[PDB]
């Protein structure tokens, strides 16, 4: 759990897909703003057991 | 009476008697006597969100 909601685990996770390589249009400051955004593409819920 | 001289002599030269506790403090006592190692420069934390 600890490393499925982890920020570092999101982004290291993109930098290694063909999904983003072909999104890079090859300038330095765009892909940074580009990549910031896939981040927050993915959320964790946390789970509560007295409601099951 | 000789053998009564005899005991005197004999315990004279032994000395007092200790038990198996007074044997295993002073093998312990050996190794505090050595002191500590310390290592300086060892990591007291890690990184979930490493800065950008």
């Amino acid at each position: 759990v600890m490393q499925l909601a982890s920020w570092d685990t999101r982004r290291e996770f993109w930098l290694q897909t063909d999904y983003y390589k072909q999104r890079m249009v090859g300038n330095s400051k765009a892909d940074a703003a580009l990549l910031d955004e896939m981040i927050n593409n993915i959320q964790f819920i946390p789970g509560d057991f007295t409601r099951a | 009476r000789p053998m009564l001289q005899a005991a005197l002599e004999n315990l004279q030269a032994v000395g007092p008697a200790f038990d198996l506790d007074y044997d295993q403090n002073r093998a312990m006592l050996n190794t505090l006597n050595v002191g500590p190692t310390l290592d300086p420069r060892f990591q007291t934390y890690r990184y979930l969100r490493t800065p950008e």
